[PDB]
């Protein structure tokens, strides 16, 4: 009932991530 | 659960099962004709007709599915002798697979005829236009030897062959059913696959195991080049079910079709004139032609251990199949559509179908593949043995064929000393877990030491030694009264009132009954066969203690007496005689090395030919051979015996006439090349088994074997070395069986040394 | 899940088989058959229901009665056929109405003119309410030549009815 | 449900061949298209640099 | 004859129990239907 | 058999009865259906006054 | 052995094809018992609003 071993399944694309310019979201907030 | 995907419901009668939505059903096993005896000349015809019986019965009501499956068989078992010798040839011969392929291929024909106090006549009208439709594909396939799957009672529980071949589409393993009276859709399913959710790949679910399994799609529309195109397929390292569909369009409706595939390739806005005219060509070709159009789907269900491995597969299935200018589309979410799309009459769920030529389904699915035999389940136990053959596929010999009881004898046609005698040797030998008792006759001595390694009492012969024979010493019984009489008139006729006198002399005439005695009560002639005439060393002898019981195995030898026309009538008269009076129960035999020579015997064919006819019931296995054909053909009667045989081996004869092989056995122009294809001691051999044939290459050279791990060396050199007889190999085993004993297994490693010392 | 079938009767099996399968279908056509026919009946019953419920809605209640009460003798009148005949009865009532309609179709002010104005139609028959209603409408409308910067004054000096349904005013 | 859902993801793509604009070889050397834009390709050795 | 390629395929692609139990659904849902109808026309009546 | 045939029995039996009382039970139903609630759907009348002089006390109906 | 009815129709009840019809056809019974149920009732319903 799991899926099945070894095969492909959802992509390895979706744990991509934007990242974030360190230092938008302080001065942004202020 | 699973059974929404499952349409069978129940039988309708015996050959029928029906359907949910009352969609009749048959199933055929079809063996398949071999695509290699032939040469590219006969497939075109055999694809015409079927073409011809297809349109024949042409119909929209009609469809057909097609599965070419793969085994890596198991039901063909070990079997333990009670004899050392056969025990280690078997032992080697076994070992000498490690590696190969030991794949067979099924192939399954399904029709199902669907329709489009009234009611009760228009069940009994579908069922009786079903049936016709199974006399008419019978009457086609002929030449393919399929049978009509059908109930078979088993001790008072009713079962149902149809069953079978739609639970191994869906099970995986075949898992033997009960005809019972729910619905088979809810239990046909044991095993039940589960396919992932994104459909890459499968499951199995089995007590004992598993599997993955993914799948490809081919869709083509080209016409095929060979009248079997991707039949690369037949021959490779792992399982399938391929499986086509062809699902019939009426003729209004491929015509519409067509005209609709015209019109919308030519509303386009690039012109292509290598399509157009192709098309339109066709479309006049479909009413005069003459072959009718359906909907067809290809799916090729690769089965594996690993996913890797059934990806590694399904990428070898692809490339091995570009190769024949087809190209596989993998399958990703259609998977479990795709699966229970194989099931027949699931219409439904079928992909993508797209209308395909009849010629084009025909040649798709023309039902080639390697001639392999009957694993198991033969009328004798398991395959005698399982021969290796050209292009890989293993032949599970044995005798049982079919329909040429069941029909046994067999004909060993080829030079003797081209390995006639070892392969008959090798054949009995492995044969001998059956247990029956083997007749050998011999010519030459060539099988004396292969009979007394077997511990049978083989009865070397010789003219002038005392052969140990009196036939006056059997029981006065009606039978052998009839017998004596007819033997002494024979003697007799070496040389009405004479068989008058005969008669009462024998009835006149236990220690004391001879022949010399028999003079006391013609008398002149018989004179040269007492004690002290020219024959009186065969049939005056003190006594006679020569009854079959005490072994299983006999084998008597008349190279001595072969060519001698006097009394090879009464000395084959006798042995046939008190053989055929042991004849009862027992699985039996008999082998003949040579019999064109008691063949022209005027009194004893007549008893042979009736005899046959009481002993085909009767486990009866007759073994001819014979050194060169021309010697049979010479005379009449063999023809007529030879007509009556079940499976033909053809041995490597350069030498051999035209007109005996074409038309006095039977034979194809073919086969005919390929029997001098064979070089002079090639060690192959063509088997004409049935109706196909293939090459059974049998090679006991050196083999390599794993064994702790290691690659061992071995051979059979050594046992085709006793196996073979020779009169300085015969008169080595007489010394040492004169001096050591009886027992079979204690002289043989002094005769390997003795041998050894002769070879040096 | 049974066990095997008994197979002393193979022909009795799938003959039994065979007849409740064609039984089965007869019998799913002929329920299907009465679905409709009970679809139908439910159709017809929820119409029936439903004009029935239409009909009997409160619209349309008991036409207004008036109990004319004469003035002198206190005497109490009834709802009559003056409905489907003139209802207004007596030159005193009469010359009430007409006087009451000339004033109120004739004189004009801004301020008051929307009473005027429903009263004139209320008291007129749609044909002449559509010619009332055109007095106040293009350039030349009541509301636009006296608008709010003229006014007309309208009284009544005598009416005297000369018939059936007429009557002159002055 | 568990068991139709497969037809209906199924049906509901947009296939590749919406992107790939290519039809018939038109001569042996030059592939059609969808809007008629014969093309043909030339593989080229590139000299040294 | 049916003369028509989709008339066929779909012939094919059909089956009869599902075709059946569809049908007697939609007739029950219609009848459930005009029922109802015929009890808002009742209240409305009262 | 036995079981087969109790089965058809009591599809004959209850079945058709079923949908014999459905029919009687509907044309019943028709037949007041159709009486009481065309009967209803009619509007009724009230009473309309009764005069009563203030001044003399007589009564006019 | 009162209602030996009851014993029959367990036969029938038992998984088959013909489990399958005996069990359509009460469904239907029964669909129909409720229809004339329903029908019985809003007809005595019509009735005494009316009267």
């Amino acid at each position: 009932q799991e899926r099945i071993e070894g095969e492909y399944g959802a992509s390895e694309l979706a744990s991509e991530r934007r990242p974030h310019t360190p230092g938008a979201r302080t001065l942004l907030m202020v | 659960p699973v059974g929404q995907f499952i349409p069978y419901s129940h039988h309708v009668t015996d050959t029928i099962i029906s359907t949910k939505n009352a969609e009749y059903l048959s199933v055929w096993k079809i063996d398949g004709r071999s695509h290699q005896s032939a040469s590219e000349a006969d497939v075109f015809q055999w694809i015409r007709e079927l073409n011809n019986t297809l349109r024949g019965i042409s119909s929209a009501n009609l469809s057909l599915w097609t599965h070419i499956v793969r085994r890596r068989v198991y039901e063909y078992p070990d079997a333990e002798f009670d004899n050392v010798f056969c025990r280690q040839l078997d032992e080697k011969y076994r070992e000498s697979f490690t590696g190969y392929n030991l794949m067979v291929n099924d192939l399954y024909l399904t029709v199902v005829y669907r329709p489009v106090d009234q009611k009760k006549h228009r069940q009994e009208s579908c069922i009786k236009a079903l049936e016709d439709i199974n006399r008419t594909l019978g009457q086609s396939f002929k030449r393919y030897g399929a049978e009509l799957l059908s109930v078979y009672e088993k001790g008072g529980h009713a079962f149902s062959a149809p069953l079978e071949f739609l639970a191994r589409l869906v099970n995986g393993e075949h898992i033997p059913m009960p005809i019972c009276r729910d619905r088979f859709s809810d239990y046909m399913a044991v095993n039940r696959p589960m396919f992932s959710k994104w459909g890459e790949v499968g499951e199995l679910r089995s007590l004992t195991g598993l599997r993955r399994f993914g799948m490809l799609e081919i869709r083509e529309y080209d016409d095929a080049t060979e009248p079997g195109q991707l039949n690369v397929l037949l021959e490779s390292d792992y399982e399938f079910v391929l499986t086509h569909s062809f699902s019939v369009l009426s003729r209004p409706a491929a015509k519409e079709y067509l005209q609709r595939h015209q019109k919308n390739l030519i509303d386009a806005r690039d012109v292509a004139t290598d399509q157009i005219e192709e098309i339109d060509e066709a479309l006049n070709q479909l009413i005069s032609g003459h072959f009718v159009m359906g909907e067809h789907h290809c799916t090729l269900t690769v089965y594996g251990e690993t996913v890797q491995q059934v990806r590694d597969n399904l990428a070898h299935a692809s490339a091995a199949m570009l190769d024949v200018a087809v190209l596989p589309k993998p399958v990703d979410l259609a998977l479990e559509a795709g699966y229970w799309a194989q099931l027949p009459a699931n219409w439904q769920w079928r992909p993508r179908p797209a209308p395909i030529t009849s010629l084009n389904f025909l040649s798709f699915s023309p039902f080639h593949n390697f001639m392999s035999g009957k694993p198991t389940g033969n009328p004798w136990g398991p395959a005698v043995t399982i021969l290796k053959t050209v292009s890989g596929t293993p032949l599970y010999f044995n005798f049982h064929a079919s329909k040429e009881r069941l029909l046994g004898n067999t004909m060993l046609i080829g030079q003797s000393s081209s390995g006639k005698t070892v392969l008959l040797g090798f054949l009995l030998a492995q044969a001998q877990k059956f247990k029956p008792t083997i007749v050998a006759f011999d010519k030459d001595r060539g099988m004396e030491i292969s009979i007394r390694a077997m511990g049978g009492r083989y009865l070397p012969l010789k003219t002038g030694e005392p052969s140990g024979f009196n036939p006056f010493q059997l029981p006065p019984t009606h039978a052998n009264l009839i017998f004596l009489k007819q033997f002494v008139k024979k003697l007799a006729a070496a040389g009405h009132r004479d068989e008058e006198e005969i008669d009462q002399a024998i009835t006149a005439m236990k220690s004391l009954r001879r022949l010399s005695l028999l003079l006391q009560f013609v008398h002149a002639r018989l004179v040269k066969w007492c004690e002290g005439g020219d024959y009186g060393w065969l049939f005056d002898n003190p006594t006679d203690a020569l009854d079959l019981s005490t072994h299983q195995i006999y084998g008597f030898d008349i190279t001595e007496f072969l060519d001698n026309p006097e009394a090879r009538t009464p000395v084959m008269m006798y042995l046939l005689y008190r053989t055929e009076s042991m004849i009862d129960g027992r699985r039996f035999m008999y082998v003949f090395d040579e019999f064109w020579k008691p063949l022209q015997d005027e009194y004893f064919e007549d008893l042979a030919k009736n005899k046959q006819k009481t002993i085909r019931k009767q486990n009866g296995i007759f073994v001819f051979a014979t050194q060169e054909p021309s010697d049979a053909l010479e005379s009449n009667i063999a023809k007529t015996l030879i007509q009556q045989c079940a499976t033909y081996i053809f041995l490597a004869n350069p030498k051999a006439d035209y007109e005996d092989y074409t038309q006095g056995f039977k034979l194809t122009d073919s086969e005919f090349e390929l029997v001098r294809g064979l070089g002079e001691f090639s060690r192959r051999f063509l088997i004409k088994q049935g109706d196909q044939s293939a090459l059974a290459e049998m090679n006991l050279g050196k083999f390599r074997t794993i064994v702790d791990g290691e690659t061992v060396e071995r051979d059979f050199d050594d046992e085709l070395l006793v196996l073979s007889g020779t009169p300085d190999n015969a008169e080595i085993a007489e010394s040492i069986i004169a001096e050591v004993g009886d027992d079979p297994a204690v002289w043989l490693p002094i005769f390997l040394d003795r041998v050894k010392a002769e070879r040096s | 899940q049974p066990k095997p079938v008994k197979a002393e009767q193979l022909k009795s099996y799938y003959e039994e088989s065979r007849g409740l399968e064609r039984d089965l279908i007869g019998e799913f056509v002929k329920s299907r058959k009465t679905a409709w026919r009970v679809a139908t009946a439910s159709g017809l019953f929820g119409l029936l229901g439903m004009v029935c419920g239409i009909v009997g809605f409160s619209q349309p209640a008991p036409a207004p009665l008036v109990l004319r009460v004469d003035n002198a003798t206190g005497a109490v009148d009834v709802v009559t056929t003056l409905r489907e005949h003139e209802s207004s009865y007596g030159e005193v009532v009469d010359t009430y109405w007409l006087n009451q309609y000339v004033l109120n179709r004739e004189a004009y002010d801004y301020n008051t003119i929307q009473m005027n104005y429903d009263t004139t139609a209320l008291l007129s028959a749609p044909a002449v309410q559509q010619d009332y209603y055109k007095l106040f409408d293009g350039s030349n409308a009541r509301d636009r030549v006296l608008g709010n910067k003229a006014r007309i004054t309208v009284r009544v000096r005598s009416i005297q009815p000369n018939g059936r349904g007429q009557a002159t005013v002055r | 449900m568990g068991a139709i859902e497969s037809r209906k993801l199924l049906a509901s793509e947009t296939p590749v061949g919406q992107f790939i604009p290519y039809s018939h070889h038109v001569t042996d050397t030059i592939i059609s298209t969808k809007n008629a834009e014969y093309l043909s390709v030339w593989k080229i050795d590139g000299r040294s640099h």
